[PDB]
């Protein structure tokens, strides 16, 4: 089930009023949502672009959206320092969650569908209970502001992404960290987890005798990675600036990248090279998302778009 | 004591309460984004962003612009000194401040600059600054082209004292040999063009690019 | 005896001479040139040519542009009243001047316009004359966004009396919901960017092309 | 001999200061000439492009230029009423001379290299005694701005152009005027006669049992006469703007034009097409000139600058 990851843009949405943040797909309907500095969550359906809906009720800026399993809760994050959750019956908020002291910029729901996890400027990592808005657990780490944080497919595990020129992970029962991800020259600003393609090994698959994760820096380098023994496998020698978004492909043939190179970026890291490029706005890139099951790349910058791509 | 080195905010006159705006505008933009290079001073400076040359040089630097009409060395102290250096911490910093400081003698106008730049390696130690020389005006020779040459003159010899600083007096023709500087470099004698930013920003970024290219662990 | 109507040239009081050299450069394009159209007015009409859309729409229309930074009413028509207005017989006339009257009441604003109108129609009986709306201004609402929005009032009413003029009152989403305007369509909450004139300009190009398509024996 | 009008520019002078005004062939050396608002006639090298030299001492713009014979004797056109004459042993010039009360926006040296015609805003028509610089005749008739002056291959006849939307054809030794040609609908910017290449009649020859010219207008329409019928024979009906420079080929295969939008096209008045279109400058463009001997055409606008084409 091979797929096309190009063309020429086949919808540019345009409404927000500030640069966007973050794009993301609904797990189920065939609507896409977007966050910006505006600070609002917006709703497409990306099959033909209408401005659905409008999600207000932040102050400051909107810089993370994460979806639950079931599509019928949203997480949104802000410069408030607020994490708010929202119901898609489609219109109100449900709790604002206080905690951090600085900006908030990432959020997820994790896969059991009781907890949330963010990260912040504080340095901070915390989780909270959905259904309680509790602040559980605070993991103290980094030195620095923290930029990103991402659960384990499973839940047992969290990969966090900082200005120290460090990745994390995480364990979420214990608060210990099996690991610190050194070899970075600079801000990371991104992370993802393989899914089912742990065949990439391929690529480098000796040794004598696991789990990974890309990692995208203001090098314009994404490094490739396992958390098991420490050592970073690849690098992705890359274009021209900031690196802003990574992203395995549905299966594992591509890893997807976007950065402040105005540009997004379909590496074959079947053996190093890359595959692909398409100058996608005419300011920085700031996110991407890949479709798990549709025909449709959607993409955000800071010329105040949304792009779909087919 | 140099009145030109006395911070003091702009009164609002007017009605519409617009320099203050933009003074917030920047604050606010000081406290959640991180610039490699931050650009401030006056009209020169804020009527370059909105050239497509912007977009294309200094866009991809991660660069701000602080820029404010009208401005001059008094408002962008008082500027700088409440809150427009804080949290960020620019690699680079650009000041062009002078041309609207009529008032105060060329002298005065230097100390200004050398006050400002002052300010900013106490805020900003690590940053290296470029100063951009006071550019000529009016479409035929005048005392005005005559106190701005001054003020270079005098920062020529100033700047090189003080830590990380340089001033680059640029010049593309813009005055001729008939002493007369073309409407189609400064549309109005003062303010430049498309065509006249791009006289200043080629070299401008060249420098630039120079600073940053020296050292990159932040 | 309303003061906004009294012709009366700018003093120069910087030293540069600036606002009398642009005025000559004006009546000088006056002697030898023959346009089609004519922007007359203040800042708003004169950066508009400095965006690339003024090449791409008004540049082959052949069009004139009179615009002078700062100019009031009584500015714009002691200009018309020295020659702005000789030799050259445009098509259509496009004033634009209004919101830089502080020190004016709306009222004696609109009766300020309405005399710049009625002098073109004097000295230009053929030409058929277009005014554009007075926007707003500041981030948040005031005074002045007030004050604007009456000429606007009183002209929608008093143009349609007096021979070959209308009122052009664009509305791009200026001001949004909660009353804010933003620097992404005035950048310093005053004039447009690239952007804000693509909104301005659109809809006034279409009615030129209009009133050119009217008739064409000149 | 046929020939090639086309690619993308082989070079483009920058210098002038101002729109350019006229572009000019020199009779013999591999040089070319262009006039601006200026006010300065300058020099390149068209083979090499190469600043030359620089002419000064109009006051106000230079309209028009005209070698002689010889190509050592080279005329101009100003706003300052003047007709500068000047010397091609490479500086001085010779003569100023004055007669016109307006603008003066064009002038030609005739065959019999011995008179001078202008042309001016005076609604006249001019003619000097070149060694003498007297005023000899002057053509009063159209009843607006006299626009253009060209001779006629053989001398005798005078070509005029003009805001009263007329092209009138002179008499030089009389005085009086064999036609006036009325059909256009705005005013003629432009005129240029027919060479060896009477042939063209082929494309309009019928009837029962002759010296062409060409108009350029505001039209953005180029018409052709045949003068002893004064019929207007094709009307070539092209592009978007006011006309400004006009061509008939070293052969009379095509005719090459020039106009207000951005643009030079080459027409094939075999079959009324027009075979080709080059978008020249990113502003008006003001005059053109073909080489009666080797491949290049030039091209002078309001860019301030003057390409030379292959």
């Amino acid at each position: 089930k091979e797929w096309i990851p190009r063309p020429p843009e086949k919808y540019a949405l345009s409404g927000h009023r500030s640069p966007v943040t973050r794009v993301i797909f609904h797990p189920v309907f065939s609507v896409m949502v977007s966050a910006s500095e505006d600070a609002t969550i917006k709703v497409w359906d990306y099959e033909t672009g209408d401005f659905e809906r409008t999600l207000k009720g932040h102050t400051d800026s909107v810089q993370d959206i994460s979806f639950d399993h079931s599509g019928k809760l949203l997480a949104s994050c802000s410069a408030d320092m607020t994490i708010k959750l929202w119901d898609f019956q489609g219109f109100e908020c449900i709790r604002t969650m206080h905690g951090h002291d600085h900006n908030v910029s990432s959020v997820s729901i994790m896969p059991n569908g009781d907890h949330i996890v963010s990260a912040s400027r504080d340095k901070t990592i915390k989780m909270w209970e959905v259904q309680t808005g509790y602040c559980v657990k605070t993991f103290t780490g980094h030195r620095e502001w923290v930029r990103m944080v991402r659960p384990n497919q499973d839940g047992t595990l969290i990969a966090s992404c900082s200005n120290d020129q460090t990745v994390r992970v995480w364990v979420v029962a214990t608060k210990e960290c099996k690991a610190e991800l050194r070899e970075h020259r600079h801000v990371v600003e991104c992370i993802s987890w393989a899914p089912e393609s742990s065949y990439s090994s391929i690529s480098e698959a000796t040794g004598s005798e696991g789990p990974f994760l890309l990692s995208g820096s203001r090098d314009k380098t994404i490094k490739m990675w396992d958390v098991s023994t420490g050592m970073c496998l690849m690098t992705l020698v890359g274009h021209d600036n900031w690196v802003r978004g990574v992203l395995f492909h549905s299966g594992g043939k591509f890893i997807l990248s976007c950065a402040d190179d105005k540009t997004l970026r379909v590496w074959d890291y079947k053996n190093k090279r890359c595959m692909k490029t398409l100058n996608a706005h005419e300011h920085f890139v700031t996110s991407l998302d890949f479709h798990k099951t549709a025909p449709y790349v959607v993409t955000g910058s800071v010329d105040q778009t949304v792009k779909v791509w087919e | 004591s140099n009145p030109a080195a006395i911070p003091h905010a702009a009164e609002d006159i007017q009605g519409d309460d617009r320099w203050m705006s933009q003074h917030n505008r920047f604050v606010l933009d000081c406290k959640d984004k991180e610039p490699d290079v931050l650009f401030v001073g006056d009209s020169m400076v804020q009527l370059m962003q909105q050239y497509e040359i912007w977009r294309e040089l200094f866009s991809p630097l991660h660069a701000l612009n602080f820029g404010i009409g009208g401005d001059t060395t008094r408002h962008v102290l008082w500027r700088l000194k409440n809150g427009e250096l804080e949290n960020i911490k620019p690699k680079v910093i650009v000041v062009w401040v002078g041309t609207n400081n009529h008032e105060n003698t060329a002298e005065e106008v230097a100390g200004g600059i050398e006050a400002i730049v002052q300010l900013i390696n106490t805020r900003q130690p690590q940053a290296k600054i470029i100063v951009l020389g006071l550019l000529p005006r009016g479409e035929k020779p005048n005392p005005l082209r005559q106190k701005n040459a001054k003020v270079n003159q005098l920062l020529k010899v100033s700047l090189p004292k003080l830590a990380n600083v340089q001033l680059l007096d640029t010049d593309g023709g813009f005055v001729h040999s008939d002493g007369a500087i073309s409407c189609h470099d400064m549309f109005d004698f003062l303010h430049l063009t498309g065509g006249g930013y791009a006289k200043i920003c080629k070299p401008l970024h060249e420098l630039i690019m120079q600073l940053l290219e020296e050292t990159p662990e932040e």
